[PDB]
Parts: C-alpha cells; structure tokens; sequence
RNA sequence: CCGCGGCGGUGCGCCGCGACCGGCUCCGGGACGGCUGGGAAGGCCCGGCGGGGAAGGUGGCUCGGGGGCCCCCGAGUGUUACAGCCCCCCCGGCAGCAGCACUCGCCGAAUCCCGGGGCCGAGGGAGCGAGACCCGUCGCCGCGCUCUCCCCCCUCCCGGCG
RNA sequence: GAACUGGCGCUGCGGGAUGAACCGAACGCCGGGUUAAGGCGCCCGAUGCCGACGCUCAUCAGACCCCAGAAAAGGUGUUGG
RNA sequence: CCUCGGUUGGCCUCGGAUAGCCGGUCCCCCGCCGGGGUCCGGUGCGGAGUGCCCUUCGUCCUGGGAAACGGGGCGCGGCCGGAGAGGCGGCCGCCCCCUCGCCCGUCACGCACCGCACGUUCGUGGGGAACCUGGCGCUAAACCAUUCGUAGACGACCUGCU
C-alpha cells in the first residue's frame, strides 16, 4: 500500500534481497509491467509513516560539543520491526513462491549493459 | 563506445566517409580507418588525379618547405581530408585529431580485429552504378606513392592468413550446428522459451 | 553491480555560428537518434563528474577526489536525439566530448 | 504563386449589376491553385485577360473546390498549357499518368520547373482533358499501357543508411 | 536472377509509411513509382502507393488489371494469403522480432537464465565433439 | 533556571530531496459537433431487367516456339465466352460518413476532458467588524451543507455473536 | 551632376565566410518561449526525414540579391516541345 | 607519501558482389587435409552487428536436472604459432583441491543503517622521489682540457695519446 504521506510503502521479501518494509518516492521508482496479487493480505494498521520516521536523539543537554557521542552511532533493530517484517513476509512469501523463478528474479539487480538502452526497454 | 571503433575503408567514399568521422572523433570516440588504400573518389579517374596534380601545384615559390605538404600515402590523403573538416588550429581539433589513427592496409594489431563499415558513405548506395569512380590507392601510387605494390603483397599474405581464420570458425559452427542437433531432448524446454520470446524464429 | 545511468556525451552548449550561450549544454545519448526517442529522457537528472586533486566531502561515503556538478535534461533538440540540458553552474568548456551520466532520476515510468 | 499539393476550384464570377446590364453574363472557369485564396486571384488574372473586367468592377459568385470524379482509376491526362521562356513564349502539349486531375496538374508544374526550369508564375494551363490511351502521344505514358506489364525493381539502393550508421555487414542491393 | 516482377496481383509487403508491417497486392501500375495498390483483407483500402515503400513477395494473384474490390478480396479469400503468408519464414521472423521488441524485464531475467543453460549444454558438450575429433593419426 | 512543551514571527552552518497551488510556454493523448455537390468517391446486397461502348483483349479460336497427337509462351482475332472495364439506367436497398480499414478538406458559441517536460514565486496591514485582542483562513467570483422531512446502500464505539 | 524615399555618417545585433550602405531588425541588466532574413554533410547550432518529382558528367562541372568574372555563334551530348 | 585524470562488461579477423549473394552435401583432381562440377537449402539477409557471448546479492540446510572425460591455481617444466607496428596467442606433461561452482527447487540468515547524490568497474591505473624486504646479477661512457687539419668566422667537424 502507498502511505498517507505519499511515500510508497515497498518491502523486499527480507529473506530474498535484504530490503525490510520501508518507505520510497513514487518519482524515484521504476514501475514493471510484472504484478503478483496480494488481495486478501492483512497489512497491520500500525504502519503510518509516523512509524517509519527517523528517530534522533542528540542533543539532550551538551552545548559544546567536546566528548563526543560514540553511542546511538549503531541504529538498532526494535524488535517490534522483526515481528512486523516476517508477519507481513509470512503471507507474502508462499504467494510469490508460485509464479515460478520470480525469487531469482527479484534476488538480481537490475543493470545496464554496453548494449540495451532504457527508452528501447519495456519494462 | 569506449572501444577504439576500426573501419575498412575498402569501398568507401573519401568525403562522405571523413565527414562521419570528424564528427566522430569530435566527441571522443578513438576511431581508426584501416585499408586507406580502398578508398573511392566520385569522378573519373584522371579529372580526380588533375585535382592532386592540381593540389601539388600549389607551392610557396620563396620557400617550398615552409608550403603545404603534400602527403602521398593514401592514409595522409585522407587523414588530411579529415583534417580538413575539423578546427586544427583550436585546441580541441587538435585533440579530435590525435584520437584518429590511419592506416594503408591492415598492421598487425588490428587485422585480428572486426572491421566496421559504415553504410551513409558506400560507393554501393551512394553513386549511381553507371557513374565512373577512382580508387585512392591507384591515385597516390600514381602521384607519388612508394608502397603500392608492397602493401599489396602484405595485404594478400593478410588475406590468406584470414581464410584460415574463417575456415576454422566454419569448422567450429558447422561442429555446433551439429551439437544442436545431437541435445535435443536436453534443450527443448530450453529453446522454446527463446522462441516464445523471439529468439531463434 | 550495474551502471544505472545512460550514457551520454557533451556536445557543446547551445549556440549560433558566432554566439554561444554557455548557460545550456546539448547532450548525445547513445542510441537515441530522432526526435521522438527523446522522450523519455525529457526530465530526467544529468550529472558531470570529474575529479580533482582536493579531496571533497562524499554524501554517504569517505571524501574522496570525485566532484560532480548537478543537471537535468530540458527538452529535445533538433530531428535527432541531442536533447539539451541545464546545470546548475555551466558545465567547463573542457567536458567537451566527455561523458555525462543521465541518471534516470524522477521517472514518469 | 508557390505550389504544394495543387487543388482544382470551380471559380464563378461576373461584374456587379451596373445600369445598363442589370445581369451581366457569369463567368466560369477551372483554376488549380493550392488554396482558395490564390484561386481567387488567379481567377482575376485570367479573366481580366481575357474579358475587360476587374476585381473592382466584378466579384466571385461561388468558388468551390473541385472533386476528383474518379480518384480510383488511374488515367492518363492531357494537359495544354503556354509558358514563357528566357525568350519569346511556347504553346505546349503534355500528357501524364495520375489518380487525380490536380495531381496531374502538380506533375506538370514540377516536370515543367525540372525540365524547362519554368517558375509557376510563367505557367498557364489552358486545357485539361481525360485522354483515352489509344489517343495518348507521348511514349513516356504509351509505354504503361499493357495489361501485362512486367518489370523488376533492380537497384533497391539502402535508404536507411544512419539507422544504423555503423554496422560491420556491408548492405545487398539484389532482392 | 530477378526471381520476383512487379506484376498485376503481386503481394508486396508495407515496410515503411501508413500502413507499415500491412500486406498489400497492387492493382496497376502509374508513372515507374506509384502503383494502385489494395488489400482488402489486409485492412488497407484502395489507394496509390509508392514503389519506394513495399517489399516484394513471392505470392502472386491472377485477377483483372484495374478490376474492382471485389474480385481482389475473393482472388484473396481463395488460396489465402493470410495463412501462407504468417506461415512464410519471412512472416514469423518479423513477429518474433516484434515479440523481442515486447519482451518485459521479468522475461528477460527469464531468456537470461535460460540462455545460461542452452549455451553451458552446447559448449560443454561440444568439447566432447572436439576431443572425439582428436582420435586421427594414421597416415 | 529547566522541559528535546505549545503558540507567533524571524531563521537554517553547509549540501540536498519532495509536495501541492498559481503564472508563462512547448508537447502528448481521449472524445464531440458543423459545413460541403445537405461532401466526392468508396463497401456490402453473386444488384437485379437491361441497353450501349470500346480495349492496356478474357475465353475461344489462327501461325510460330518448348515439356509425354497430349500440356505451357509469343504474335494477329474481337465484344463475354471458362475474365474483366466504362456510360446510361426504370429504379436501386443497407451500413458507415471527411471513417478506431490513415484516399482527398475547412472548421469549433458547430468544443470539451486528462496528462507530461521546462522557466518562474515578483509583491507583503486586503479586519467598515468585534468596538478587532493567538495570526485579517479576507474582497470579487463559483459552489456544498444546516436551521424541512423522509427513504435507500456501505458502515460503526457495535449488543450477544454461529 | 540632379529628383523621391530610405539608410550610412551618429548604428550596435542576426544573415551575406570576409565588408560603413544589401536582407532581417534597431539596443537598459537578465530567465523561459518563438521567429525574421538566412540556413541544417563536417568546420558550424540545426534534415542522422527510409523527403517528392525530374534534369545534368564537365580531360577549366555547378553551387544563391548587392557580389565580385562573361558574349556573338555553334553541338547527330542528352531532355522536353 | 606527492601528482595526473579518464572510464563504468566483452566480440578473437573470410574474401567480397550488388543486374546478386550465404550455408550444406555427393563425384573429379592438388602432395588424408584443400580445389572444381552436380544436388540441397536461406535470401528483406535469423549460420541475423536491428546480431552474438557473459552476466555479480553472498552464503547455510536441501532435493531434482547439466556434467563427471571439469574447472580454477601469476604453481611449475616444455612445445608451437604470429615480423607490417610480431610486444601476442595457442597447446602438452607434472603437482593442490572439490564434486564447489551452471538451471529449477527446499530451508534460513547477513547492520534491515529507518526515502535520498559522487553508488557499481577497468584497477593491484599512469607518473615522481623514498624506506624496508629477499634473490639473481654489471662495474661504463660522454663533455671539457690537449693534439690533429681531410674542417673552420666562433661553434661545429675529421683525428691521436704506456
Ligand atoms: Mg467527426
Ligand atoms: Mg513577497
Ligand atoms: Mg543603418
Ligand atoms: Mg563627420
Ligand atoms: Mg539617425
Ligand atoms: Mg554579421
Ligand atoms: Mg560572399
Ligand atoms: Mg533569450
Ligand atoms: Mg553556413
Ligand atoms: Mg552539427
């Protein structure tokens, strides 16, 4: 689904290509002609993208900065993100599993070569 | 293309070969032009050979050396046609310059290498059939050319060298289509998915 | 682990015989050679980079030596690819005949 | 006048009612010309003269374009037009092979401007006609007339010659 | 040579123009470089095209010169163009190279992987082609 | 004095991205209608009763050339034949109609909708009202609902839920 | 040496390679768009159109207002009448 | 360390004709390989540069297909070919390894850095001084000066010297 904000909320199926449920630009995406159905898949309704928003933490009380923060450098994974991912990639994967080489398919990266030129490519 | 781009200059039309290419070496593009001996003029030949003669005629008479040069080697005819139809004198024709390379006959880094011919100056579609033609390497040889029949000999040699070449891929495809024939269970499933896809009709 | 951006050479910027405005550059892609092919290419971001001897800040990365100056492509000209294109602060006259990457950056696709 | 692809109009025009004839005679006449506007003038031009009449004392009563009865069938036309020369003036007499009237009438201004090098302004045709081909005179259009007509289409020179402009296979020209 | 004319009820193949990748047999001849041209079948209704755009075929028609439409259209509903041609090898080459044209980023992801096969059959069974021609020493 | 407080204005230390709105411009689709010779031709109805005509001459014939007295090519033959073409019809019928079969126009009070690319953001107290008080979300223009009552379809803290 | 108008002088700009006067057009500093005259093989921005029809072979071909080079007379060279 | 920036997969080749070409096969003849003639195909080139080859997320369970005769080792030793600018390419024997790498599947993980640019290759780039590090090695010329006069305005040139 696409957020309130406008951002496309995309996800990789994370066990696949390393890409978790995160938001991205509508302008900054190439759109294929490829669709799988996902009708009568449960979205969670906690996923505004006030949860997606950066969170940020310095600087609570240090106005010159000479001990340096050397913590909160490692962003780290809330748990409530893990559950969240594999709910929403638990019945999402068996449905991609059926179109057949999809998962090699979506594992590359798109690339460009020394031949084909974008305008020529139908995607 | 990043490749230095090789082109035969057998049957090919001196101005409207060198125009293609001054644009082409403008904007990068290494280009070299080999067999600059098989290049073609439009017009008859002795009209063609007055236009040279007419061409060493012009002269400083107080000082020849300090005049035009006049190159006879086929490639320095045409590399001067090229150098003709770019700003020489500004920085970056003389960059554009140094990026061309030619050359009489084939030399032996490149005759290991696919020739490119480009079609907007073939005497094929560019002259009319019944129109009279001279070849460039028959023009210098008779204006002052050393090399025309030693370069023909190391062309031949060429030649032949090259249809050992061809004889062998021959082998080799005619041993392939011969592969395709013996896997054919094997690569069905494989074919017709290039065939759905418009490879192979 | 792939080039992402087309191809693209600068040509020059737009110009008379005898009057060159600086302030537009005209772009070659290669493959597009007609008007209509030009299309796609009509919005997209062109990006100029080079390096130099300075160091400069990399956005997610290390400084490094590379330095890019930013643009996108304006409209098609003239009957043949060569759409022209406009940066932020006119390309040097020393890219002549050097590549630009078009980075297929906001697509209508 | 310039040209384009020419048009024939019907142009019908007479003097205003003056009171001595208070119905002067309506003039006719067939003007090829790439737009009505130019048909009009054209028209003024070759009835003033031919007739003592101006624009000013006369007026168009209908202009309408003409056309073509059969735009189906090839036929063969005769067209008799003058012309000027850098000398003296020529009557001519031209036949050409087309679909439309005015289609004939634009193979003659181009094959009269390539070979006479007669500008349109030079030009006016006085007589066109459907010419049956048993009464055709030029061997140019009696040649095409078989119903058996054979030929080849021997020298198919390459037209698309920069798409690609590089490519390692010279072209064939034999189909 | 010249295994192909130009004749009354030649089927001639639309390369560039209008009506480009149509079929179309030619009813008479004009002026060396307009011919009446018209298929009926082929969606291309009667009008005059020139020689410099159509490509010649093989099929061949026997009907009237300047004969009406519709004599053409039954001379084409008898022995069908249609399924000769599309069916001809120079019929299915131009559709699979339309085919090629339309080919999605999915299926070329898929002709990839499938290339990558065919070829790895091919060139690991040619060397035993190879190595099988190498068995040659008599004199 | 403190809150990573709100509300107002004023900012960003540099480098950037995006959104909608408006002005200007270049293009791209989609659909509607008018006029004409109330378009010209054209398509289908094997167009049906025909009449007439000729050749870029069908079949049939004549002479000359080849393939197993039999089958193909060329040259003279004319009026329909084992093809066709043109005019007149006694009359046409149906569809579409400047054709999403791209043959040939001019148009929009007989004209509307949608989209894309580019450049631009100048100006800064518009409150006749409360006697403004958090900051004028204001004029003109075009609208929607309420101070009238009923219905209809999804719904919803639902109330138990099968 | 005169007549009418325009211009140069007093005038920059685009085109004519070059040029006081020709052709377009007249000017504050700039961004976008579009043109004029003129152009679009390459120098050099733009025809890298599957441009239309013809004519023309030159052993001094021809190639654009002012303009920068030509006549009388000839040709069984070809094209049309 | 100082300096110069480019680039962002490769194509390893018949000769050529165009009013013709390309490929394949059966018989004759050139010292068990080529050259001819028949036959067979394709020819808007599909044995196609509008083409071909490679294709990169990495692994861990885990089967099915390909192969096993294989790959990669600057590991070695050796052979052969290329002189037009060979500055290259090909091939044998030994040694280390594993059935790993190629397609289709099973299974789960990796900073998932929370929308953002210069990302991705060539590349262990080219150039300039310098330290350490081992091994294999070599121990010279030019110019001046002085003579010579086959030379000479001065330079330059020809010459000689345990
Ligand atoms: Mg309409
Ligand atoms: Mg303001
Ligand atoms: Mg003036
Ligand atoms: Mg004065
Ligand atoms: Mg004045
Ligand atoms: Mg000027
Ligand atoms: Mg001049
Ligand atoms: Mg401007
Ligand atoms: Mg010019
Ligand atoms: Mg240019």
């Amino acid at each position: 689904k696409q957020l309130a904000s406008g951002l496309l909320l995309v996800t990789g199926p994370l066990v696949l290509n390393r890409v978790p449920l995160r938001r991205t630009h509508q302008k900054f995406v190439i759109a294929t002609s490829t669709k799988i159905d996902i009708s009568n898949v449960k979205i969670p309704k906690h996923l505004t993208d006030a949860y997606f928003k950066k969170k940020k933490l310095r600087k609570p009380r240090h106005q010159e900065g000479e001990i340096f923060d050397t913590e909160k450098e490692k962003y780290e994974i809330t748990e409530q993100r893990k559950i969240d991912q594999k709910a929403v990639d638990s019945q999402i994967l068996p449905k991609i599993k059926a179109i057949p080489q999809l998962q090699g398919y979506l594992r590359s990266v798109f690339a460009l070569t020394n031949g084909i030129y974008p305008h020529k490519l139908v995607f | 293309e990043v490749q230095v781009l090789v082109l035969d200059g057998r049957g090919h039309l001196l101005g409207r070969l060198a125009a293609i290419v001054a644009k082409q070496v403008l904007l990068g593009r290494k280009v070299v032009v080999v067999r600059c001996e098989g290049i073609n003029i439009s017009g008859n030949f002795y009209r063609n050979k007055l236009k040279y003669l007419a061409f060493l005629r012009k002269r400083m008479n107080t000082n020849p050396s300090r005049g035009p040069y006049h190159f006879r080697a086929p490639s320095r005819i045409f590399w001067r046609t090229v150098r003709g139809m770019l700003p020489h004198k500004t920085k970056r024709g003389q960059a554009a310059l140094d990026r061309l390379k030619v050359f009489d006959g084939i030399p032996p880094p490149y005759d290991k290498k696919k020739r490119m011919v480009v079609p907007a100056a073939l005497k094929v579609v560019r002259l009319k059939p019944t129109r009279k033609f001279a070849y460039l390497g028959r023009l210098a040889h008779e204006v002052g050319w050393k090399y025309q029949a030693v370069t023909a000999t190391l062309e031949e040699k060429r030649k032949e060298k090259a249809k050992i070449h061809y004889r062998k891929k021959k082998q080799l495809m005619r041993l392939r289509k011969q592969a395709e024939k013996n896997v054919e269970k094997k690569i069905d499933k494989y074919t017709e998915v290039l065939k759905t896809h418009g490879l192979l009709v | 682990s792939g080039r992402l951006w087309s191809k693209a050479i600068f040509a020059g910027y737009k110009r008379g015989l005898r009057n060159q405005r600086e302030h537009t550059a005209l772009l070659k892609i290669e493959g597009v050679y007609a008007r209509d092919e030009t299309e796609f290419y009509l919005g997209k971001r062109c990006a100029y980079v080079y390096k130099a001897k300075n160091n400069t800040v990399t956005p997610g990365g290390k400084p490094n030596k590379t330095r890019v100056i930013w643009g996108k492509v304006t409209r098609a000209h003239g009957n043949s690819g060569m759409v022209r294109a406009k940066f932020r602060s006119n390309l040097p006259a020393k890219a002549i005949g050097h590549r630009i990457r078009v980075m297929l950056y906001p697509s209508r696709i | 006048k310039a040209s384009g692809t020419l048009r024939e109009y019907k142009v019908v025009g007479r003097c205003l009612p003056t009171p001595k004839c208070h119905t002067p005679p309506l003039y006719r006449m067939r003007i090829f010309a790439p737009n009505h506007v130019v048909a009009k003038s054209r028209f003024w031009y070759f009835v003033s003269q031919l007739k003592k009449m101006k624009k000013s004392s006369g007026e168009i009563v209908y202009c309408g374009q003409v056309f073509e009865k059969s735009p189906l069938r090839v036929k063969n036309f005769g067209i008799w037009l003058r012309y000027d020369s850098r000398s003296g003036t020529h009557n001519m007499y031209r036949e050409y092979r087309d679909l439309t009237t005015a289609g004939a009438v634009t193979q003659c201004y181009r094959d009269m401007g390539a070979r006479h090098r007669a500008r349109a302004h030079s030009i006016q045709i006085m007589k066109v006609e459907e010419i049956a081909a048993s009464k055709c005179r030029r061997p140019a259009v009696k040649q095409f007339h078989d119903s058996k007509i054979k030929f080849p289409l021997p020298h198919r020179v390459l037209r698309r010659q920069h798409k690609p402009r590089f490519t390692t296979k010279r072209p064939n020209t034999f189909f | 040579v010249f295994r192909r004319f130009v004749e009354v009820g030649r089927v001639a193949y639309v390369s560039f123009g209008p009506h480009a990748g149509k079929l179309v047999a030619i009813v008479d001849v004009i002026d060396q470089n307009r011919a009446l041209v018209d298929g009926p079948c082929t969606q291309v209704r009667r009008q005059a095209m020139p020689f410099k755009c159509m490509q010649l075929t093989d099929f061949i028609l026997k009907f009237p010169h300047s004969a009406h439409q519709k004599y053409v259209r039954q001379a084409w509903q008898k022995a069908d163009i249609n399924t000769k041609w599309a069916a001809t090898r120079w019929a299915k080459k131009i559709e699979a190279r339309e085919r090629k044209a339309k080919m999605t980023d999915f299926d070329r992801f898929k002709v990839m992987k499938a290339k990558k096969m065919r070829n790895r059959i091919i060139k690991n069974e040619v060397k035993k082609l190879q190595k099988a021609a190498l068995l040659k020493a008599s004199p």
